[PDB]
């Protein structure tokens, strides 16, 4: 029962779940009952069973159900028994850029938003690598501000990773791929929602930047350090005798 | 710390392996969206 649910709830990666588990159980039962369906490694015996379970109950969705040689064989047997920017005019799909965005482990809402941006504004393009790269980089900078702040090393590591993934040694082009997309995507409401959510606003907080720019001297430029920093640092020399 | 801190950055630059940097601890990977329809090519 554990593995059956493991594979069935792997489809995401009301009645659907219950009816699908029942269908898989009874289908596997029928396939193993007679001595007619043998030489079948259980390693993969819960995939097209799930496909036909989807086909049966009420509704069927072709995409991402077969997601290979023996797949068609088993289907028939069971159903009878029963650099990267110089390149010009490149093409892309949903899952290609989903992979490129998922190498960072970023959430799925951001990837879907980038995909929507692409499928809406991919008609007048010259190289989609630039737009997608800029989008994902400006998503990383906005969501990862906390760890970047506490560790200024990240900046170089992330840039090196996204310079090696696109197979280039020069990086000013990447800098352009960031700033141009920032210019282009600067005024959309979902971008606004992301900004208010992850509180970057150019890498500094709203309540500080307002006083930073309004013309005050109470603005907190943190050349000094926080009290908790000193409190936790004291321990390091507390044990200096060793 | 001008003379030492640069040495600290240089030495610590070569240490970390790029492979094992886990940007998020408790993330679940992005699956394949089911339907092709919603991705209208306007």
């Amino acid at each position: 029962q554990h593995c059956v649910a493991e594979v069935l709830r792997l489809d995401p990666q009301s009645g659907y779940l219950k009816k699908l588990t029942n269908a898989t159980s009874i289908l596997y039962n029928t396939s193993l009952n007679k001595v007619m369906l043998k030489q079948d490694e259980e390693v993969a015996r819960c995939h097209i069973c799930a496909y036909i379970a989807s086909q049966k109950m009420n509704e069927k969705h072709m995409p991402d159900l077969c997601y290979p040689k023996k797949a068609k064989h088993l289907m028939n047997l069971f159903r009878q028994s029963l650099s990267l920017l110089v390149k010009k005019y490149c093409k892309m799909t949903t899952e290609e850029i989903i992979r490129l965005c998922n190498d960072f482990e970023l959430p799925r809402e951001v990837a879907y938003k980038i995909v929507d941006e692409y499928n809406i504004n991919a008609s007048r393009l010259v190289c989609p690598w630039q737009l997608v790269c800029g989008l994902v980089l400006n998503c990383t900078f906005i969501v990862f501000n906390e760890r970047r702040r506490k560790d200024p090393r990240i900046d170089h590591f992330i840039v090196s990773k996204m310079c090696s993934l696109m197979l280039t040694s020069k990086v000013d082009d990447v800098i352009e791929c960031v700033k141009l997309v920032k210019e282009l995507i600067i005024g959309e409401k979902w971008f606004r929602d992301l900004q208010i959510r992850y509180d970057d606003f150019d890498g500094i907080r709203y309540d500080e930047i307002i006083f930073r720019k309004l013309g005050s001297m109470l603005q907190t430029t943190n050349i000094l350090v926080t009290d908790d920093q000193y409190n936790i640092w004291k321990k390091r020399i507390e044990m200096d005798l060793a | 710390l001008k003379q030492i801190i640069m040495n600290n950055l240089k030495e610590y630059k070569d240490s970390t392996s790029p492979g094992k940097l886990t940007l998020s601890r408790n993330f679940t990977p992005t699956p394949v969206p089911k339907n092709k329809k919603l991705y209208q090519t306007s």
